């Protein structure tokens, strides 16, 4: 059984980071490896046998260790280094082998206010007596955003959910989609609809809206 | 194997084939199973440069190469620290299997000699392998395990023959003392038999006298084959293999 | 040169889950396969594997319930898990060890794309799909057995700028998902902007055009 | 020759080509003219087994192999008595020409170093030959004489590099003292340059430091080429060649 | 066979291997058993020059070449009188076995088509053999019988493709009417499959549509494989083979 | 060229070498300069598939291949529209040079025959080239231009010989009328002479009778070499080459 | 496998400009070379070339003044232009035709990186270099014969985020140039942030550290 | 002699464009080619012999023509397609061959306000009696930016110059550096210094400044 540390870290583009993995026992004969898993994909092998770099991996990555303690180190953060990382090792043959808990690496970059949009319920929803209003934030940084829903100036509560992309391989920003559910019988009750993003990159709340018809 | 027959289907339960990765797992070297987890082989098959273990497999006794394969993985390679080339000496190596082998009526270990054995001439000794059948001739596509009985020579008589037809001064020892000589112009090991066992029947028991190491071509006049003398290395073998 | 998993995607409790893994060129002779599991939000756990010598190894808990096998006549490796329960919901992967070791995790060089398996009492249900008015986007809603959902735009020819969001549970216990792109106003109409959707756990395939 | 240019038409008047009989008098080895009747070359090109002199010829400096040949006959071959293989040492040999050569503006002898010269690193040294241009690539059909300037390494630094990536214990000396190391991954001798001269410009004079002997492939990482160190053998050379 | 699987151990009981004498009885061409005493094959495997029958043998269906051989002798060879080269046509031949064959659950004859069959595109057809697996790649040392399902093309569409990227004027017919086209860049016969059968499953019955004849390399773009069209030669076949 | 001498340094001023790109500009085919901007050659050297002109060069008469090269670029390739393979016919092609050639005492055009010439047996004809000197033997590393005087046969006598030892029915014409036969078991063109000229001395003037096209091996019994008959194609040649 | 030009960079009027082009591996045997010119702000004009057969071709105006040559003993091609004048100021390129044609422009597959040549009466002068206070940047100023100027940061290890600007004429008739990067405030000091500059037309090499 | 058209064009990412080249005579035997030149680099061959694509070029490019008239066409604009394009052709052997005038391709993308900075004269300038004040605009779009210089609220005129990068291979934005020259004797006259960017992506002028000491 193994521990991996830190559980998370947050560093600037260009910079250097290190990740540690430790054990109660000692790897059998240099049997330790490092894997990179990106959101929505299978793990990729980076380092095996403590220090051998896999072909096609850029020499930014390096690794070393001493039977019981091991480190993975970057030379310089690029945008696509956003991922989780795991150690894995084997302590005998045929028996005790395991992964570590994993480490999550965040890219920090120039702040950016969200690009904001809002959308009315389209036809087929109304033909099913349902409704859903979409409000959208793109390419913002940091993640600390909060969206209020307001309808005929009546602040809404509950009845809404948010979802966020993982940070981009290439721009290293992300997008967030918020939606307020409603019945057709309540959509017809109110005419003017607004969402209002608060974001650390804004001098104030800023409202974007439409109105029913 | 130059000369000799096909081998009976139960006669050398310790013979090993070494396989290298490629378009198929090709045979390239021999060995012998000396312990349920250890294979004995030649150093020049695996060194002096370090090899990726991903590229290597062991195959146990089978009558025909490739026909029914069960490739075992290798956990570790050990080469004698004093090896650089065969002609200099210490051409001996050990492979440690990942998984131990079930001893069975088809697969059994060979016995190593006591340190006092000398293997004088006149003893009955055989060498077995899947190597070339003549000087440039590959073993034909069925690929049976072949065997031949060879004669043994004393080292000094062997060293003298190697000086015939050579510029080397006869003060300069060619055949060292960690070596052994066998064979003749009709009967020899050849390319791809390297690392295979040489066994002699002593007092009813098969003992491994040597390992196929090097020679000046196959079955050439005044050039017996050279084998690594196993008794010279017993102390080194027993430092890794559990006796 | 690649592995592919296959599996049912959705199963009920007490059935036996079967998975297969297939190697697409070159034989398997000489190679080991291991099965790895990833529960939602957890890291990776190891199930077991089979060596190049055909020896099978199992983790501590798996020994009670798992069988791994190989069939050279089909170029396939197979995992079977008995008596499944909700806690078995995970992504499952097959991966190759190039040394042929049956029980090692430090050098898994080649991986399948993974297969997601859901253990639940519910029924599958196909989704509805609605356009979203032109940024522009598309929405798919209220479906169940979520993992094998896929979105593609203009047969995928709109490779660029497409975002897609993590599905969320509606309070009705059913999943919904959305897809979005940003485009210059002139490109409107100029492009076909077709939202294509399929949901394998209900054999469903559906398409729609987007317009104002 | 790996790397390097073609050679000026007057720059190594001592270069020799060795030819073997066959469908044509094919080039197989290099040498240098050190006296109007003596050629210096590598032992492994001609031994350890004795050769019929009917099968051998010498060709003096020419810009392109085969185009204008004048094959000289050889009267005697002398190989150092302590040679059996290159890695062990004494890889040096002498050819005695049947007929002496007219020294001319196209053909002149190289000078041998004084026994005190060491050739420390940083000196300007070249190797020249008609050997392969890359690891498996024959020299193309025009066949020009090529040249490259190589670096020199101290023996102990060279021996250490040969231990990188090898099983050999680092107490076991690979590069002996009768040897010399030169070259790097961009610049080396290769197959068919064997026996050729390595020359260094000392105090305005060209001296032959070495003879191309052996190496672990061409231009491979941490494997410099090994040369026979000429100063180690001066007493043996001057027992046959009239100084 | 390019693409495709290994074949089940009971799927093409009519497949034949042709062997030539040498260091071993090497496979060089395919065929099919069409009558208990007659083998159908390609003309270019055996002609246009006459062969000594001492040098030829037939081997019936086996899963792996060479592993369990039972070489049948050949009494007579018959080549179509109008054959000189494959591209011109009539690439068809008959072998008459010395001894007739016991039909058995392992060995059964293929059925020839009625003269009215055309084999339009969309039919399910396979080709089977022991030939090379890629453009320069020999079939690996276990040597299993391979199979692949191919598409069929109409002759005029095939002839048009052969004109793409060629200097040949498109009035000049390349694919004649005694020929048939099949395959694509992922799926083809290759070297050493020549003479083998192409079979299609019509109304539940396997019929031999063609014989592997010639093509411009294996799996190359716009170069489908060319097969001898069996229905074109039925009258000639039935003049020797007892229907 | 099988048999024959080396060629005088002024005897075939029209001989051309065709070069293909690679590790060096290797010779692969012959030709003849028939107009200061046009080369005549065999179709199978350049077709039937289209070639990138980047990969091709022409070299004019030189005594030894590669020694002093001056590679001319090619502007256009023209292959006879009715060519697909040599045995079928129309194996003739034209190369148009980018830059015209200075006629000189070293380089002069050959003359084409009048359409009425038949070249009956007994005439004095030669073929010249840099092709293989025997059935599997490459021309040796100096690479001189070779020449041999061949006999001529009437077509019907040649066609009859090709039927000896073959299964082909003797109604089936092998040697067509656009073809010509020459040579015998001691004297022939061979591989790499293809596309070269066959010339005959008529009334003191050298005329090109043929182009080296195809044959069943070199110097084999009852297999004379086959040449494309130049008089058959005069109207096609004069549609591109300015007479 | 590549070409390299070489040239003086700065010349006065009425000298003869000489250029060379060298092929870095593989010989030249079989190949043609052409010389192309690009005046500031103009497109491309063709000077001439030499075929694989060693025939030389020249454009209309070049015939009066140009010579092209090859020296196999040096692996080099050479261009010489007599009686240069200010209108000859341009970037010059060598390029290869793989067919070996001496006078064709439709298939120039391989190009040199180019060499810039300035025809002027003035003197060369080396630059001054000043840091710019931490965004952060570096500035080089008041130099002449501008083209072969190069900027590099921390021996080039700061590969990323570096901008560089087109040089502008000061009213003094001398050129200046600036170089900039944007960085997180913490990275300050953490990195060496060395501005390295060289100006080949004055053999000058100089370095400076940046700090607040 | 040849003409190439249009001399410039401006199209959106994702879109399709076409470029035409025409002649008074006809190319000799398909001898026509297309080259791509990026800012600061040698031309690259794209298409040769009217229609053959060069290896490693993405199949976005295509070309066709008829002896006298030829077209180059993209399937879809990426960011790195920013470049100049030229036709070239030959009308005989040994003689008349020429290039076309070239065409400049602009990427259009989401507008962005300039990131603005300003910098005091550093030490060594003052030690030479010179000064120069740098004001910087980054990653803006479109190019229509204007910067005023103001010193102690005294609007400056002349005495200043601007330089702009070519549009990026990857972000497709650009940066602009503006500098105001001064003598040391005039730098000491005034204490507070400001630059003020006007840009189409701003609701107003926005000033960024420092003060001398």
């Amino acid at each position: 059984q193994m521990t991996q540390s830190p559980s998370s870290l947050s560093a600037s583009v260009g910079d250097r980071v290190t990740i540690t993995c430790q054990s109660i026992k000692s790897v059998y004969n240099n049997r330790l490896g490092w894997y990179q898993q990106k959101c929505g994909k299978a793990p990729k092998l980076l380092i095996y046998e403590t220090s051998i770099l896999t072909s096609g991996v850029p020499s930014r990555f390096s690794g070393s260790g001493s039977g019981t303690d091991f480190t993975l180190t970057i030379s310089s953060l690029q945008c696509e280094d956003f991922a989780t990382y795991y150690c894995a090792g084997g302590f005998d043959r045929s028996g005790d082998t395991t992964f570590g808990q994993g480490t999550k690496v965040e890219i920090k970059r120039t702040v950016a206010a969200p690009s904001v949009f809002i959308f009315p319920p389209s036809d087929e929803q109304l033909k099913s007596g349902t409704a859903s209003v979409v409000c959208l934030l793109n390419n913002f940084y940091p993640r600390e955003a909060k969206v209020q829903w307001k309808v005929d100036n009546a602040l809404q509560s509950g009845n809404s959910q948010e979802s966020v992309t993982c940070q981009d391989s290439k721009d290293c920003t992300y997008s967030l989609s918020s939606t307020l559910t409603l019945s057709k019988a309540d959509y017809e009750k109110h005419k003017v609809y607004a969402c209002e993003v608060t974001h650390q990159g804004l001098s104030s709340p800023v409202t974007k809206s439409f109105n029913r018809g | 194997i130059v000369g000799g027959q096909e081998a009976p289907r139960s006669k050398w339960p310790w013979q090993v084939s070494l396989r290298v990765h490629g378009p198929y797992w090709m045979h390239f070297c021999g060995g012998s199973l000396i312990h349920p987890q250890w294979v004995l082989t030649a150093a020049h098959c695996v060194g002096p440069d370090v090899k990726d273990l991903a590229a290597l497999r062991v195959q146990l006794r089978e009558q025909h190469l490739y026909y029914q394969d069960q490739l075992l993985p290798v956990s570790r390679i050990i080469v004698h620290p004093q090896f650089y080339t065969a002609q200099i000496g210490a051409d001996i190596a050990l492979l440690e299997l990942e998984e131990p082998v079930n001893v069975s009526s088809h697969v059994h270990t060979v016995t190593l000699p006591p340190a006092s054995e000398t293997f004088p001439p006149g003893m009955p000794c055989w060498v077995t392998g899947w190597g070339d059948v003549d000087n440039d001739e590959r073993l034909p596509p069925p690929f049976p395990l072949k065997q031949v009985k060879v004669p043994i020579m004393e080292n000094h008589i062997c060293d003298a023959k190697y000086h015939l037809g050579a510029y080397t001064g006869d003060d300069v020892r060619i055949v060292r003392d960690d070596m052994l000589c066998a064979g003749n112009t009709r009967r020899d090991s050849c390319q791809g038999d390297s690392g295979g066992p040489l066994v002699c029947k002593v007092n009813g028991t098969w003992l491994q006298a040597g390992v196929v190491s090097w020679g000046e071509g196959c079955a050439q006049p005044n050039r017996p084959g050279i084998y690594t003398r196993v008794t010279y290395y017993l102390d080194w073998i027993h430092h890794y293999v559990p006796k | 040169v690649q592995l592919v998993e296959s599996g049912p995607g959705c199963v009920k409790p007490s059935e036996t889950l079967s998975l297969t893994c297939t190697v697409s060129r070159f034989s398997l002779i000489g190679y080991a396969i291991t099965w790895i599991r990833q529960p939602p939000g957890k890291g990776l756990e190891w199930i077991g594997g089979i060596s190049s010598a055909a020896t099978t190894f199992y983790s501590s808990w798996a020994k009670s319930r798992v069988t791994i096998s190989v069939d050279t006549s089909k170029n396939q490796f197979s995992l079977k898990l008995s008596s499944v329960t909700a806690a078995d919901t995970a992504v499952y992967y097959c991966a190759r060890d190039p040394r042929g070791y049956g029980a090692a995790l430090d050098r898994l060089d080649l991986w399948g794309q993974g297969t997601c398996v859901t253990v639940s009492s519910f029924s599958t249900k196909g989704p509805s799909v609605f356009p979203l008015a032109p940024a522009l986007g598309c929405l798919v809603k209220d479906y169940f057995c979520e993992c094998p959902v896929t979105v593609s735009w203009n047969s995928g020819a709109l490779t660029s700028g497409v975002h897609t969001f993590p599905a969320v549970l509606q309070s009705s216990g059913l999943y919904s998902l959305s897809s979005v792109v940003t485009v210059p106003s002139s490109s409107l109409g100029t492009q076909t902007y077709i939202c294509n959707v399929n949901h394998k756990p209900s054999n469903t395939k559906v398409d729609k055009k987007v317009e104002p």
